[PDB]
């Protein structure tokens, strides 16, 4: 069928822009960000990938969750989350965002971040090295590589 | 009030820009300085009340020039016969008036 | 002659780009008062015919008025081109 | 690299170049190849409409030279 | 046809306005010891690409407290004013005559500012607002000292006419006549067209994104289109102003490509100096312009107004 | 009507941007998403509270010296006049008197922003 | 009746002054400012008056910068006010509008007299010169005179404008 | 009289209008006046131009410059009342009675 | 040479613009046909209106608005 084909092509096209210019949320929660800062260093440099940090959660596409997450930040973690346009990605990394990690038995730490927001990659280490959250975040740009949403409307 | 000393000191601090008709830069002229100039020529030195009575014919010409309402009105009467006499048709204007014209230099 | 010198090192030391405004201006001001060209603009500026000139009526008794332009008599241009 | 930059800057140079080369072939094209006449003043714009006259099309830029004069 | 040209100078702009954002990545990440984007396309040159795509591919927000009619005005008052600047510059024929261009350019650089303020006011929000009053604070330091700058270059040039300009400086280059008030204009055009050192407005690190920190998608794409158009604009005044290209009215791209290469050379320097110095603030700015640049251009404007009555150098036109 | 037709287009380029921007994806707007933002916490008032101005005397100040600037720009065309000594008499008086204001407002601490 | 472009200008002019006159938040007043204040550089552009208006239109975008930054200081009214925001404002808009729709209409098609004197339209093309010559600006030209002939104005402008600044410094010290 | 000049007219009267029927707001007061400045403005240089009095040409812009000078004073009154208040409301200036 | 052609540009429409008046209005009751409006028996300048008064709005623009159009 040619409408099939129109929207796959449509769909690659859509697909490919969107993983290539890849907008993560500057913020960082504790130790974690610290190698997320060796990542934008010269050695890595993700800003080759087309991986610029921006402040505003407005033109942010990606929400790098680098750090425990207390219950006291729980909420303003949830609302620069929702402050987001779609589409947006959620990469977790670390232990302690993972599943809380050190702190996991703790009266004041959540016990992973994917209680308060859905999460797409999960990076393990305490820390993750730069490399390995690299490597997340290649694999983030090949799951959205595999989404055919328009593919998925004209079926309906 | 009034206290003229301009004119006793012949300094002219404000009298070079009150007429139009008052050398102007590159000696560029008003629109109306030949009618201005009769009216003021005419009306000097007879005083105000004499000058609105028998110089009222350079200053209607000047008012005319300046503001040009006879102009209008006369145009404007042209203009409408002339539509009444095409929408019912006995005019037929001519050529030249419609952009078929041989124009010169 | 002492007080003077001390105030423009002082000046010089602190606020240079007032010393450097002050003697611009004062400089500004000064030297066209003192200069042989200022007349030369001047008359420049009167050589440039802006508008037409108006021919005058013959009375017979203007000698130094000109009766075609390329005549010996009126204003002569030779002072600029060679400036 | 560094001369990996040269690229990106010659991209960007010959989109830099279009409107001026495209605004001076425009401009040829519609006045006849001769150049777009400027007219500052009042003086030029009636020297311009006088070409207009008395061109015989209706187009400022055709030139009538001494071939007009019998 | 002239709906032609009006195309043929919009769509080049907005390219180079794309491709100089991948420029200023590549330039800041070689001065930064890094690469730069090298992935998306040969030497990163669909970068711009993606990036245009993602932008008008993801949704626009309208926030909850602000006004409408402002947020959604302001932004294209920004592109279309920057996309009009362009329209009386000779390169080397202008597609707009005018007799006072420069007028007409400071006219328009001057309502510029109001998409900047209008978008922080209407978007509601502190740091927006913020954003806003950082941009009324630069227009009054900048605005007084770049007008007498530009009157007093312009006295050697007998009018305001653009394309006269390079008539003027057909033997020998603008700078060489007024190189000091050819660094106070820099930096006013850094300050005019929010460039750090004096990037207040957005203020990054300071203010998050100042004024259009509730901007997404598109309306945000359109913004940031508008400053990087303002920068190639300012820095091609520039170039016409103080280093002007000799003009063969037979072979005219001769001159197109010189004052091509001129602007980039500007251009390049304001990426040079952002990856150089820290940012000001903003009272610093203003008192800068204010107690440094007006008294040196207040008497470098009468040393301009005296000079050509001085050594009879009048220009000619009226 | 050049510049009139250049304006239209250069509006109508950016609306219709604006268009695509607001009509082409996918909107989920809900009410968290279209909070105000204050860095991930709730704003504590309003942002439509008066702010204060710290320079409001060089705001005052800049309407007086952008009317001078409407003054001095006649002054190419003023340098073709044949009474060059008077002219330029004017125009060194105005650039006198303003940096005159321009030194009281400097010394009697004008340019100060307030606390 | 040609192109109505400068009726139209006009009009614009109107209907920005009642959208300022109708006094609703002074951010939104000082838009409609801005807007005649284009429009009125419009108008005096089509009647070969280029200088005037470009100045006139800098001077008002200056201090209109000005006022926007007066008003998010000292005239912000939590609430701010549109044009249909409140009874009286969008009455005192519609009264504007409809005053101007009307005396427009009454002195279109016929010919009243209002206040001073009458109009028939005609266009205001009619009133031209119709004066060909010249190398130069008439109108910069007299703008320029103000440097060899008005020098009592310079004298006395430049007098108010230094005075102007001692009155705002004196004004605001308080104690 | 052509239509440009009684709109232009129209414009000052309702500015006019606008200044003498005050609602809350100094400032949307002193906007009107400045809208009165602009109204005159236009229409001398409307006069001025159609006659061809070149001298006149340099009247608009001795009638802006005394505009900022009005507007500057206006303002820094605005911020004395402010100052008083916290508030540029009319309804303030009721100390002293007729 | 360049006034001494607009000189008879402006006599000849003016006499066009009369030659179609006294045609216009020869049934109108007490027309005068070309009388002035002034008192004076001087010349005085046409307005544009009365030489453009009965022609095609292109002309009348162009001849308005050409020269602060032409950019
Ligand atoms: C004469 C009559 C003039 C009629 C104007 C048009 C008719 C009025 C309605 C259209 C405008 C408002 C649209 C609207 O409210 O949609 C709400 C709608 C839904 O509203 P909502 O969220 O349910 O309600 C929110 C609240 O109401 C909260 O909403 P809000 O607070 O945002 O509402 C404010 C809005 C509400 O409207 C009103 O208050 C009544 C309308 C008054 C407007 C006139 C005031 C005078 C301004 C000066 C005159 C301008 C020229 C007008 C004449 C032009 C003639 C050709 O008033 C405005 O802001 C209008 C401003 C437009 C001025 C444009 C000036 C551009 C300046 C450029 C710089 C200068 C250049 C040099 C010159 O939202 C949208 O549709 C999406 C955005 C729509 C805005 C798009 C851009 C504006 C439309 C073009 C306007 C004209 C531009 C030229
Ligand atoms: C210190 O970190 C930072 C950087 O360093 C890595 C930056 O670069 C940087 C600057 C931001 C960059 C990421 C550049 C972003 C690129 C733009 C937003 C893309 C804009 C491109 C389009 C919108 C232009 C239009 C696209 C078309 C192809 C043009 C033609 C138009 C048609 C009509 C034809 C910031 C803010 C930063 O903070
Ligand atoms: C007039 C025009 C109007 C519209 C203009 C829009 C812009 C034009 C379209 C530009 C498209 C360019 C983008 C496509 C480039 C693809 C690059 C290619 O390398 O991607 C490959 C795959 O390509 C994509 O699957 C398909 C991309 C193109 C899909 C079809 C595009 C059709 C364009 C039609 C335009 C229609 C416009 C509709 C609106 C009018 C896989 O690479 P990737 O795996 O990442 O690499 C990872 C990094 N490694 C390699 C180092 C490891
Ligand atoms: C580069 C600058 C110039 C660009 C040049 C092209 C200009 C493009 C135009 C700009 C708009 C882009 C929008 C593209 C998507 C279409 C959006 C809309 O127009 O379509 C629907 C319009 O349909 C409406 O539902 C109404 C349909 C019918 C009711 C009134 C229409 C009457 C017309 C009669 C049609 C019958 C056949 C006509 C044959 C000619 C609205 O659906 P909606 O979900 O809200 O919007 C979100 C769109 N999504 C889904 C893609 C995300
Ligand atoms: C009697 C009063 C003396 C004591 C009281 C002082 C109060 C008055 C303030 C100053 C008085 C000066 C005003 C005099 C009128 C100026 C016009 C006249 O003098 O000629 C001008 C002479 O101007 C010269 O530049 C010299 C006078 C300028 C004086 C410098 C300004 C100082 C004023 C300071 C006091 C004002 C208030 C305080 C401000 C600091 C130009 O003439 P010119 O161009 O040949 O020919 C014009 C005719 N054309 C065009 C057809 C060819
Ligand atoms: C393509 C389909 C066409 C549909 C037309 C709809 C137009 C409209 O007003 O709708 C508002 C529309 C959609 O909003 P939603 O309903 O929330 O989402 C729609 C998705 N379902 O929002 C917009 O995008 C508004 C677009 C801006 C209007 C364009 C015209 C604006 C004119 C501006 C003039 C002023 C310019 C200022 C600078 C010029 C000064 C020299
Ligand atoms: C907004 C203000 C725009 C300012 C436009 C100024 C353009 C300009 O300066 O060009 C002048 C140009 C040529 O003049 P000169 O070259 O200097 O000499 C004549 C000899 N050739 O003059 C013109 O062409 C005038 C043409 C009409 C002026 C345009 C008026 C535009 C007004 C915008 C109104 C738009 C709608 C109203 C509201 C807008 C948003 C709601
Ligand atoms: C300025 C530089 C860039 C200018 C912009 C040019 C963009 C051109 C490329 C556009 C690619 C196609 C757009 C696809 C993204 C649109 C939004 C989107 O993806 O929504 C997908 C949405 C999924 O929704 P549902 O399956 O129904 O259920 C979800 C609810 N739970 O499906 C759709 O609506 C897709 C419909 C077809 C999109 C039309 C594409 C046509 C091309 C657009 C060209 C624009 C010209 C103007
Ligand atoms: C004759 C022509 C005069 C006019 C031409 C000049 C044109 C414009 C130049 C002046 C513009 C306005 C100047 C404003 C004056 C500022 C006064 C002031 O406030 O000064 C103090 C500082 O004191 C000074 O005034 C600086 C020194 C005194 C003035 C500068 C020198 C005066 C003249 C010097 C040059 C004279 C000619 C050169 C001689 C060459 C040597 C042979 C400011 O410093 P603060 O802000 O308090 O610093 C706080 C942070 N630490
Ligand atoms: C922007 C670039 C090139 C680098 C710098 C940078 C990031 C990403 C995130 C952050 C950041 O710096 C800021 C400021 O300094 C720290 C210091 C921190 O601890 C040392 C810390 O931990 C959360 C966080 C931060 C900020 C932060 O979140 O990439
Ligand atoms: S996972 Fe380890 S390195 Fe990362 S924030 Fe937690 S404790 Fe620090």
């Amino acid at each position: 069928s040619r409408g099939e084909y129109v929207v796959a092509k449509l769909d690659d096209l859509v697909n490919w822009a969107r993983r290539s210019s890849l907008w993560p949320m500057t913020f960082g929660l504790a130790c974690c960000a610290v190698e997320m800062m060796h990542m934008a260093a010269p050695r890595y440099d993700m800003d080759r990938f087309g991986v610029v940090f921006r402040a505003s959660p407005r033109q942010s596409d990606v929400m790098i969750v680098a750090g425990t997450l207390t219950n006291k930040m729980a909420p303003a973690l949830r609302k620069v989350y929702d402050q987001m346009p779609e589409p947006r990605y959620v990469v977790s990394m670390g232990s302690c965002a993972n599943g809380g990690g050190y702190y996991h038995y703790s009266y004041s730490v959540v016990r992973g971040c994917d209680r308060i927001v859905p999460v797409d990659i999960y990076v393990p280490g305490c820390p993750p090295t730069a490399e390995a959250l690299l490597y997340g975040i290649l694999q983030l740009q090949r799951k959205i590589k595999r989404e055919k949403r328009l593919r998925i409307w004209y079926r309906r | 009030p009034f206290f003229d000393v301009q004119k006793r000191l012949g300094l002219d601090l404000d009298r070079w820009m009150t007429i139009q008709s008052a050398e102007q830069p590159h000696k560029i002229p008003g629109r109306c300085h030949a009618f201005e100039k009769e009216w003021i020529e005419c009306a000097h030195g007879i005083g105000g009340i004499r000058a609105e009575k028998e110089c009222k014919i350079e200053f209607d010409d000047f008012v005319e020039c300046l503001l040009r309402q006879k102009t209008m009105k006369r145009l404007s009467a042209i203009k409408r016969q002339r539509d009444k006499l095409i929408k019912e048709g006995k005019y037929t204007p001519p050529p030249h008036h419609l952009g078929k014209e041989d124009p010169r230099p | 002659a002492g007080r003077i010198a001390s105030f423009l090192k002082n000046a010089w030391a602190k606020e240079p780009v007032l010393v450097a405004s002050f003697a611009i201006g004062g400089l500004a001001i000064i030297l066209p008062s003192l200069s042989p060209y200022t007349n030369y603009a001047i008359r420049i500026n009167r050589a440039t015919p802006y508008n037409y000139p108006v021919p005058l009526r013959d009375d017979g008794n203007m000698p130094d008025v000109p009766s075609h332009p390329q005549d010996p008599q009126g204003p002569s241009l030779e002072w600029l081109k060679n400036l | 690299m560094w001369f990996e930059i040269l690229p990106g800057i010659a991209v960007m140079a010959a989109c830099l170049f279009i409107p001026g080369m495209a605004t001076a072939h425009i401009h040829k094209f519609t006045n006849g190849g001769k150049e777009k006449r400027v007219a500052h003043f009042s003086y030029q714009w009636n020297l311009m409409e006088r070409d207009r006259r008395i061109s015989g099309v209706n187009r400022y830029h055709v030139t009538k030279g001494l071939e007009n004069i019998d | 046809m002239f709906m032609i040209n009006i195309l043929s100078l919009i769509i080049p702009i907005l390219l180079a306005v794309a491709f100089l954002t991948l420029v200023e990545r590549k330039v800041l990440g070689y001065m930064q010891l890094r690469k730069g984007p090298n992935v998306v396309g040969p030497y990163g040159l669909l970068q711009p690409i993606a990036d245009a795509l993602k932008l008008f591919t993801k949704e626009p927000l309208r926030p909850a407290t602000s006004s409408i009619s402002m947020f959604i005005i302001a932004p294209i008052l920004a592109l279309s004013l920057a996309l009009t600047m362009w329209v009386p510059l000779p390169m080397p024929y202008p597609l707009i005559n005018m007799n006072l261009g420069v007028l007409f350019m400071l006219a328009m650089s001057s309502l510029a500012v109001y998409s900047i303020l209008w978008s922080g006011w209407a978007s509601n929000s502190k740091y927006a607002l913020i954003g806003a009053l950082r941009a009324v604070a630069q227009t009054i330091s900048y605005e007084v000292t770049l007008a007498i700058i530009l009157l007093s270059v312009l006295l050697m040039n007998g009018s305001y006419t653009l394309s006269t300009l390079i008539t003027t400086q057909e033997h020998i280059w603008m700078i060489f006549t007024s190189w000091p008030l050819a660094m106070m204009w820099f930096i006013s055009t850094l300050a005019e067209t929010n460039r750090a050192p004096f990037d207040l407005t957005e203020g990054e690190s300071e203010l998050v994104s100042g004024f259009n920190v509730e901007y997404a998608a598109g309306p945000f794409a359109m913004f940031f289109m508008a400053e990087y158009a303002n920068i190639i604009m300012m820095n091609a005044f520039t170039a016409i102003l103080f280093l002007g290209a000799s003009h063969d009215p037979h072979t005219p791209e001769l001159y197109t490509i010189n004052f091509v290469l001129k602007t980039l050379a500007l251009t390049i320097t304001f990426l040079w100096i952002r990856a150089s110095y820290p940012r000001f603030r903003y009272d610093q700015l203003m008192h800068l312009l204010w107690k440094s640049f007006l008294p040196l251009t207040l008497a470098l404007c009468m040393w301009h107004i005296s000079l050509p009555i001085m050594t009879a150098s009048i220009p000619p036109q009226s | 009507m050049n510049i009139m037709l250049t304006l239209l287009t250069n509006v109508t380029l950016a609306s219709l941007l604006v268009l695509i921007a607001f009509w082409l994806p996918q909107l989920n707007a809900y009410s968290e998403k279209t909070s105000p933002y204050e860095c991930g916490f709730d704003p504590m008032g309003s942002a439509r509270l008066p702010f204060s101005m710290k320079f409001f005397l060089v705001a005052i100040t800049f309407l007086l010296f952008d009317l001078e600037i409407a003054l001095l720009l006649p002054l190419p065309w003023a340098s073709q006049t044949n009474n060059l000594k008077t002219m330029l008499t004017m125009a060194l008086f105005l650039l006198i008197l303003l940096a005159a204001s321009l030194a009281y407002e400097w010394t009697q601490k004008g340019l100060e922003w307030a606390e | 009746m040609t192109m109505y472009i400068a009726f139209i200008l006009s009009t614009i002019f109107v209907i920005g002054f009642v959208g300022f006159s109708s006094k609703p938040s002074p951010i939104y007043g000082g838009l409609g400012l801005i807007v005649s204040g284009g429009v009125g550089c419009g108008i005096v552009l089509n009647f070969g008056g280029s200088f005037l208006g470009l100045m006139v239109f800098l001077i008002y975008l200056g201090g209109m910068l000005v006022v926007f930054g007066y008003t998010t200081a000292m005239a912000t009214e939590m609430y701010p006010e549109v044009w249909v925001s409140n009874k009286t404002v969008f009455g005192a808009f519609v009264s504007g509008l409809m005053m101007e729709f009307c005396m427009v209409y009454y002195a279109l098609k016929e010919e009243e007299v209002e206040i001073i004197f009458k109009f028939n339209g005609l266009g205001d093309w009619v009133i031209y010169d119709t004066g060909d010559s010249g190398f130069f600006s008439e109108e910069a030209m007299g703008i320029a005179a103000l440097y060899s002939y008005g020098t009592w104005l310079v004298i006395v402008t430049g007098w108010s404008l230094l005075i102007g600044v001692v009155v705002i410094m004196e004004i605001t010290r308080g104690n | 009289m052509p239509l440009v000049y009684m709109n232009i007219i129209m414009a000052f009267a309702i500015a006019l209008a606008g200044l003498l029927m005050y609602r809350s707001h100094l400032m949307s007061s002193l906007l009107c006046l400045e809208g009165m400045m602009l109204s005159l403005f236009i229409m001398s240089t409307l006069i001025i131009l159609n006659t061809h009095f070149t001298l006149a040409n340099m009247m608009p812009i001795i009638l802006l410059v005394f505009a900022a000078c009005e507007a500057a004073l206006g303002l820094s009154l605005l911020v004395m009342v402010s100052n008083t208040y916290g508030t540029d409301y009319v309804q303030n200036l009721n100390l002293l009675q007729c | 040479l360049f006034q001494a052609e607009k000189d008879r540009r402006v006599l000849q429409m003016l006499r066009e613009n009369l030659e179609e008046e006294a045609i216009i209005m020869k049934d109108v009751p007490d027309w005068k046909v070309g009388e002035s409006v002034f008192h004076t028996t001087r010349w005085v300048t046409p307005m544009m209106g009365e030489l453009y008064g009965l022609r095609t709005n292109e002309e009348i623009l162009s001849a308005t608005y050409g020269f602060i159009w032409y950019t």
